[PDB]
């Protein structure tokens, strides 16, 4: 058994820092998809008044 | 020569139909908005297929205005005008906003109202569908 | 998701039971966690016993059951104990350094802000740490500040006195120096604002003398909300080393070497031959003076003066009109004085006070009346400039900066911050011994007290100073200092020679003052309200014997405002027993 659930244990503590990864990024992405959409536009905006 | 401003257009609309097809049964409402169970919705987008090709094909599209996002002037379409579903008005609209979310921010990079508000006029001899920008 | 604050290794962690949400690498989080409760921890997601109903959250009884931490009451079968292992589970689960330097952190963690011993070590840890603890230090000062009145603006008395009225039970403020409430003013149906505005105690009745910026006016029912804000991380160290260099490295000395400046222009070499230069100066000793003698002295560099308010500016813009011409100046004014371009770093000289300058680089900028800066502070200015030279001005013995926390205990002017405190380790660099104020009654005495004679008899003898023995009839009702007999012997005191009908009343409270101005007739200042500012005959009232009123730096600041005279009346004796100025009676 300690060699069996032990095993269990491993590859889930693999499998959940993967997804961690995976989460942060997505977020981290977004916040750079904001910026870029908000400066876009502004540099439209400021053209026409 | 309609002035240019005009989008409204409706007595007009009512007014041919009531110089023609007056003995009709049942009842004309231009604006689509105000039609029943669809039905209703057919039996008024025809008559406005036909009256639309009599105004001009310049106010048939989105109906820009300006907001303010915290104090900056904005342009975005607060509604539209088809060419059967007569006029259509947003029904949640805000002006004079500070900070603007992931949400209403998408949608204001879609709208054609901040790309053509600030373009270049065209004008194209290679086709007949009328350009804009 | 950064290096910890602890550990500098790269991590991504919060430790929710902070403030500040700082990052803690999987050892020292691990310290923190167990070294008090701060038990909640911010990682990714919400650490909680996010097992339904289940809500319990410190980590250590926390399990990760599954996809979701658990507690007890829904842990699966398989589950997994994260506190543990000496080290937190969480994101790069080994590069954690750890580190030992924790303790601290934690009372840090932790600490109230109040007694002597915090703001010790607030001031004394190591850079990042302290960085962080200031950060702390104002969400704690800010958000303490927050339920209080809202002042509905009626009888807009005056040019002074809009007497107000308020919200019944909600106001707590104080009254002097400067307290900001920013103005809103009735308008249709939602609320514009009027502008940022301090206020006195002031004379007579409820009529509360106000203060601000902004040319605007004032309007029946111009309701003024205590102001609100959210302090804002800090980054640049509040100093960053100093290299002596061997050259005037980027700069030119000068072609003309000014009287007023000449002195000055000694140390005006060796300015360039550092970084950054640090300067103990006598009060207003030709403060603005020496640095527009440096801006002359090298008329080619875009030279930057900030302080704390367009107060201690004021004198500075003064100095400007002076002798930096209209042109190559620039005055910045937020949303006082624009007297040159609103707003343009793209100058010769730019004016300003430190929370009116953005970020910038240049050359010189002065940065002075240190006595009241902050490490804080001391940071932004980093956090703003890469300028060629800064400049740091003033003795940590002049005032503090107001610990309105800092209540139990008091400071050493070097605790003040890191300056004052490295300013009391390697005291001046540079000096403005230049009594360019006050005749030698004032300054022989006075630089007995704590510059220790490092004054030299400036002028001459102008001995119209009068220490009046007083005894004390002080009194405070709610929080308005009044002073009856010291109201009317500061009068007659005056009266048995009547022609002093000139000189401004100065108290440590504007209440006194308020009051005497009440039963005076004469005008008001604080005992703060004081550099740059100076009456040719100055009264002070020595009011009470409190350390708002009777220290060596309040008044040191305060007297050496005496460009000719000053008449105090002591209800103290030890500066009556050891300074000499006249010593005179009680009528
Ligand atoms: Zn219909
Ligand atoms: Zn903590
Ligand atoms: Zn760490
Ligand atoms: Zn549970």
């Amino acid at each position: 058994r300690d060699a069996a659930m032990q095993r269990k244990l491993e590859k889930m503590a693999d499998q959940a820092m993967t997804q961690m990864y995976k989460q942060a990024r997505s977020e981290d992405k977004r916040a750079k998809v904001t910026s870029a959409m908000q400066t876009m536009l502004f540099t439209m905006l400021r053209k026409l008044d | 020569k309609w002035d240019l401003l005009k989008y409204d257009f409706t007595e007009e609309r009512l007014k041919l139909f009531d110089r023609y097809f007056k003995y009709w049964d049942q009842t004309y409402h231009p604006n689509c908005v105000n039609c029943l169970d669809d039905r209703c919705i057919l039996h008024c987008a025809n008559f406005n297929v036909l009256f639309s090709t009599v105004f001009p094909p310049t106010s048939f599209g989105p109906l820009v205005r300006k907001i303010f996002v915290d104090g900056v002037p904005f342009v975005v379409s607060t509604g539209y005008h088809f060419r059967e579903l007569g006029v259509v008005h947003n029904q949640d609209v805000n002006l004079h906003s500070s900070r603007l979310s992931f949400k209403e921010l998408l949608v204001y990079a879609a709208d054609p109202a901040m790309h053509a508000a600030s373009g270049n006029l065209l004008l194209d001899k290679r086709t007949t569908c009328f350009s804009v920008a | 998701v950064g290096a910890c604050v602890l550990c500098n290794s790269q991590t991504s962690l919060r430790c929710g039971a902070c403030i500040r949400r700082p990052f803690l690498c999987c050892k020292c989080c691990y310290d923190h966690v167990i070294s008090t409760s701060h038990k909640l921890v911010l990682s990714v997601n919400p650490y909680v016993c996010n097992a339904p109903g289940c809500d319990v959250t410190d980590v250590t009884q926390l399990y990760l059951g599954g996809m979701s931490y658990y507690c007890k009451s829904h842990k699966p079968p398989i589950s997994f104990p994260l506190c543990a292992n000496g080290q937190v589970f969480g994101l790069y689960k080994n590069t954690c350094v750890g580190s030992d330097n924790v303790t601290d952190f934690n009372a840090i963690a932790t600490c109230d802000w109040t007694n002597a011993g915090d703001y010790i070590l607030a001031n004394t840890c190591t850079e990042r740490l302290k960085l962080f603890a200031a950060e702390t230090l104002k969400a704690t000062e800010e958000t303490f500040k927050l339920s209080y009145g809202i002042a509905t603006v009626r009888e807009v008395l005056s040019d002074r006195e809009l007497h107000l009225s308020w919200e019944v039970g909600k106001p707590r403020p104080p009254l002097n120096r400067n307290y900001v409430f920013t103005g809103y003013r009735v308008t249709k149906n939602s609320k514009v604002q009027i502008g940022e505005y301090t206020f006195e105690k002031g004379d007579y009745g409820d009529a509360v003398v106000y203060r601000g910026t902004t040319t605007y006016k004032l309007n029946v029912g111009d309701y003024f909300v205590l102001t609100s804000h959210t302090v804002m991380p800090l980054s640049a160290p509040t100093l960053v080393p100093q290299e002596h260099y061997v050259r005037i490295t980027g700069l030119y000395p000068t072609l003309n070497i000014s009287d007023e400046f000449s002195s000055n222009v000694a140390n005006y070499q060796k300015v360039g031959m550092q970084k950054y230069s640090t300067l103990q100066g006598p009060p207003g000793t030709g403060k603005s003076h020496f640095a527009i003698g440096l801006a002359l002295y090298y008329p080619s560099a875009r030279i930057v003066y900030t302080a704390c308010s367009h107060a201690a500016v004021d004198a500075l813009c003064e100095k400007a009109l002076k002798y930096l011409p209209i042109d190559k100046c620039s005055r910045i004014i937020p949303a006082c004085f624009d007297k040159f371009k609103v707003n343009s770093t793209l100058e010769q000289y730019v004016f300003c006070t430190v929370n009116a300058l953005p970020e910038t680089t240049a050359d010189i900028v002065v940065f002075d009346e240190i006595s009241m800066a902050t490490n804080y502070d001391l940071s932004v200015v980093n956090a703003r400039l890469r300028a060629k030279h800064y400049v740091y001005i003033g003795d940590p013995a002049q005032l503090p900066a107001p610990r309105t926390l800092l209540t139990k205990g008091t400071l050493e002017p070097e605790y003040f911050n890191s300056v004052c405190r490295l300013m009391k380790t390697i005291g001046p660099d540079m000096f403005l011994g230049t009594c360019r104020r006050c005749p030698a009654e004032i300054v022989d005495t006075v630089s007995a007290l704590v510059y220790d004679n490092k004054l030299k008899a400036h002028k001459d003898k102008s001995a119209q100073c009068f220490k009046m023995f007083y005894k004390g009839v002080i009194t405070h009702d709610v929080s308005s200092a009044i002073n009856r007999p010291q109201i009317g012997v500061v009068r007659e005191f005056l009266t048995r020679n009547p022609a002093w009908r000139k000189a401004v009343f100065i108290s440590p409270y504007n209440s006194q003052n308020a009051v005497a101005s009440k039963i005076l007739g004469l005008p008001t200042q604080t005992v703060d309200s004081s550099q740059g500012s100076e009456y040719d005959y100055v009264i002070f009232t020595q009011t009470t014997e409190t350390a708002h009123s009777c220290n060596v730096n309040r008044f040191n600041v305060a007297i050496t405002r005496a460009k000719v005279g000053i008449l105090c009346i002591m209800s103290d004796r030890d500066l009556y027993d050891k300074l000499q100025f006249t010593s005179l009676e009680i009528p």
